[PDB]
């Protein structure tokens, strides 16, 4: 898993899965925008990172 | 961008660790040093080296 | 598991504070919890003054009551029941663990 | 009456003790002790007795690097330079280095005397920062560490028990990340 | 995780917002007290500012606070700084209009550190910490993506202070007309600032601000893509009021239109 | 400071004892072990551990038409300090009834609901029959 705070960091990058948030809070296309408050990232797809 | 640089694994623990994350490493990790002597009274020399 | 986990309990209030530390010692000795004694300290004296708009240019000193009480005996079903048995407001309710 | 001074010579990445040692070496190899005052290579001892590295941690001021009570001359700088792993002299200009100030000496041995004093477990706690418990009493919880105490130990901490939160009192021991 | 004085910050924040919306239910408590030339200062300013104070003692007894009322209490760590306005457009809340926020921010070594500002009509929490960006109820700032004059929306705030400027600011404004799209005058500079973090506003701009009012938001549009200056580019904003902000080509534009109207008092 | 005070040293143990309702030996035992009390002669310590003989209710049946109120309502806190009062004269015979009232009343100071001497000696008045040999 991307480290936090790293050269990889899902949340200062983005989401590894698409609309997978990285603690696995959201799995879903609807909940697309919020970002999670267990490892704290934007659910969006992958392309932007 | 972290997916412009990407780190592919091998067909185990093996990583091709572009040059662009290793210098990034390099630079990072001394930056985190300086800083850290900054706050640590700084003796003259060793911070201008 | 661990000892002392003791709470203290300060108010201003006395029923309540009979209620909710008869509460705690129930749940205590209910769930094999082995209770300590609640062990009222001697009751203090705390100065108020009227921090409100005052009378044009009223309790000052309260007796406080302290309930300092000891459970020795945490079970996992103690935990569950402390969390979720409730107490009342007003009540001061710093506790310790260790 | 040749006062040595207090220069600095770049270390390696994870070489500074063995250089340090065969420092000292070289000098009874020369005899030259009275040309090499003390090796100094501080260090700091941080002790924490669970959470992976457990009853004590040693960390240094500052890597890289070694602190000598050299005096200055060609033979010494040869003397250091005709070692092992080291680098040039940090300082001004090579085959002329610059002897560390006297205030850097000093503020140097306070900061090594309140170190070696008080053993200091870093890796702090800050109030305000959220933190889980890992102790039977409160397996797993989590809440905020609304005071941090050094002598005393036991984390202030607010959680959510009987639907008001409150404070706790559990140690250093118990606490989750950060 | 999280930032922990952003943590203490926000409940801070979220205590202050509830004791304000309380009050805004009982106009006939809350009187009109002015301080300087329509700056009004009421009592419920000033228990909000107590509660906060309070709030913020608990944990940190040792960092000064700055506050526009009891101008600096100063703290045995004067390194860190805690810049607030308990109560941002006095005006509007007084008009019992339900558009104002909280704001706190939290300054280390001079540069800011970590800022949120609370709007409790609409239950909106913007925090921002420098590192890790700015969030809207958990939703990422971008600002707008305005790159032109043309279909932009300008939030503003009017030197209804330093009504000496006035004409030049109108000066400014016309010009400003014949470019933008419309503009916007809330009456509170930190939600202003908050919405162009939110995109909501392609922009903005004032005159006359106090240090202790863009230190909630500066950060807050920094960290959401966003820049500020002076009037010219500089940084002496800090100490003239002067501001303008936005995403940075807009932020670009409106200085070239801006530098040649401006009247030199300001540069 | 020692003898008579001894009561208030412990009075907690009564409190804690009306509480936990648990072995008075063990009650005894965990309030030895929460501190070292040097107020207190452990043989009135030994009469503290006693005062747990029936002829308690007996002195609250003492004054069970002798009351005001009811019993439950009065707090524990009254309840131990009046039932410990009564234990010294209604089966332990410590003094007669001026001293051990001066004490009752004293000594529940640091405990009473800040009008509690009022009631324990109003209602106390019942103290002066049980030694009318006064
Ligand atoms: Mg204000
Ligand atoms: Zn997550």
């Amino acid at each position: 898993k991307p480290e936090r705070d790293g050269l990889f960091c899902a949340r200062i990058f983005g989401p590894v899965k698409d609309y997978e948030c990285l603690c696995g809070k959201y799995k879903r296309l609807k909940h697309r925008g919020v970002i999670c408050e267990k490892c704290g990232v934007e659910v969006t797809q992958t392309k932007v990172r | 961008p972290p997916d412009l640089r990407p780190l592919v694994p091998l067909d185990g623990g093996r990583f091709a660790t572009s040059d662009l994350n290793d210098l990034y490493r390099r630079v990072i990790n001394r930056n985190n040093r300086l800083k850290r002597l900054l706050d640590l009274a700084a003796p003259d020399i060793i911070v201008r080296n | 598991q661990n000892q002392r986990i003791r709470i203290r309990l300060k108010a201003f209030d006395h029923r309540l504070i009979d209620q909710a530390t008869a509460e705690i010692v129930e749940t205590a000795k209910r769930t094999g919890a082995q209770v300590r004694g609640p062990i009222p300290l001697p009751t203090r004296k705390e100065r108020f003054t009227v921090l409100i708009s005052p009378h044009v240019n009223d309790q000052y000193e309260i007796r406080t009551h302290l309930r300092l009480v000891d459970i020795v005996e945490p079970t996992e079903k103690t935990v569950d029941a402390l969390m979720r048995l409730d107490l009342a407001a007003g009540v001061d309710v710093q506790i310790s663990l260790g | 009456a040749p006062k040595k001074r207090w220069y600095v010579v770049q270390a390696f990445s994870g070489f500074e003790g063995r250089v340090a040692t065969s420092l000292r070496e070289h000098i009874k190899l020369h005899n030259m002790e009275d040309l090499f005052g003390e090796v100094m290579v501080p260090t700091e001892e941080v002790v924490e007795i669970r959470g992976g590295q457990r009853r004590k941690s040693e960390r240094k001021f500052f890597p890289g690097y070694v602190l000598v009570q050299m005096v200055m001359n060609d033979a010494s700088w040869h003397l250091v330079r005709s070692v092992p792993r080291v680098m040039g002299f940090i300082g001004g200009t090579s085959d002329r280095p610059a002897p560390i100030s006297d205030k850097e000496v000093d503020a140097i041995m306070n900061r090594l005397q309140q170190v070696g004093d008080k053993p200091r477990p870093k890796t702090l706690f800050e109030p305000g920062e959220m933190v889980r418990v890992n102790d039977g009493p409160f397996a797993d919880f989590n809440g905020v560490v609304e005071e941090v105490d050094y002598e005393k130990s036991r984390l202030k901490v607010s959680v959510s028990i009987f639907g008001r939160a409150t404070p706790v009192e559990l140690d250093f021991s118990q606490v989750e990340k950060a | 995780a999280m930032h922990p004085m952003l943590n203490i910050a926000v409940r801070a924040a979220r205590k202050a917002g509830n004791l304000i919306a309380k009050n805004y239910e009982t106009p006939d408590a809350v009187e009109a007290s002015q301080k300087g030339s329509n700056d009004f200062v009421t009592n419920v300013d000033k228990a909000a500012e107590a509660v906060i104070i309070d709030t913020i003692r608990k944990s940190y007894p040792q960092h000064t606070i700055i506050t526009e009322e009891s101008g600096e209490l100063e703290g045995t760590d004067q390194d860190v700084q805690w810049v607030i306005d308990p109560l941002d457009g006095t005006t509007n809340f007084i008009k019992r209009l339900p558009h104002f926020a909280v704001s706190i921010a939290v300054r280390i070594k001079g540069r800011t550190e970590v800022a949120v500002v609370y709007d409790p009509m609409r239950n909106e929490l913007f925090t921002a910490t420098r590192g890790q960006g700015a969030q809207l109820n958990g939703y990422r700032l971008r600002g707008s993506t305005a790159r032109d004059l043309d279909g932009t929306i300008l939030a503003t705030g009017f030197p209804f202070k330093a009504k000496q400027y006035a004409t030049t600011y109108i000066n400014i404004v016309g010009k400003l007309f014949n470019e933008c799209a419309d503009f916007r005058r809330t009456g509170s500079a930190a939600l202003d600032l908050a919405y162009v973090a939110a995109g909501r506003v392609d922009g903005f701009f004032e005159i006359g601000l106090r240090p202790w009012d863009f230190a909630a938001g500066e950060l807050l549009v920094r960290e959401a893509g966003g820049i500020v200056s002076d009037f010219t580019g500089g940084h002496n904003y800090m100490l003239t009021g002067n501001i303008v902000a936005g995403n940075p080509r807009v932020v670009k534009a409106m200085l070239a239109n801006m530098r040649d109207e401006l009247s030199d008092a300001l540069k | 400071a020692a003898r008579r005070r001894a009561r208030e040293c412990a009075v907690q143990a009564l409190y804690s004892w009306q509480l936990s309702q648990n072995d008075i030996a063990d009650v005894e035992y965990q309030f030895l072990a929460e501190q070292d009390v040097k107020d207190v002669d452990v043989l009135y310590f030994r009469e503290l551990l006693a005062g747990v003989a029936t002829n308690t209710a007996y002195l609250d049946g003492l004054m069970k038409p002798y009351l005001s109120r009811l019993l439950e309502e009065l707090g524990q806190v009254e309840k131990a300090v009046l039932r410990i009062a009564l234990y010294e004269l209604s089966k332990r015979s410590d003094v007669p009834y001026k001293v051990a009232i001066n004490e009752a009343i004293e000594l529940a100071k640091s405990f009473g609901a800040e009008d509690s001497h009022k009631f324990v000696n109003g209602v106390l008045d019942k103290a002066a029959p049980v030694i009318r040999p006064n």
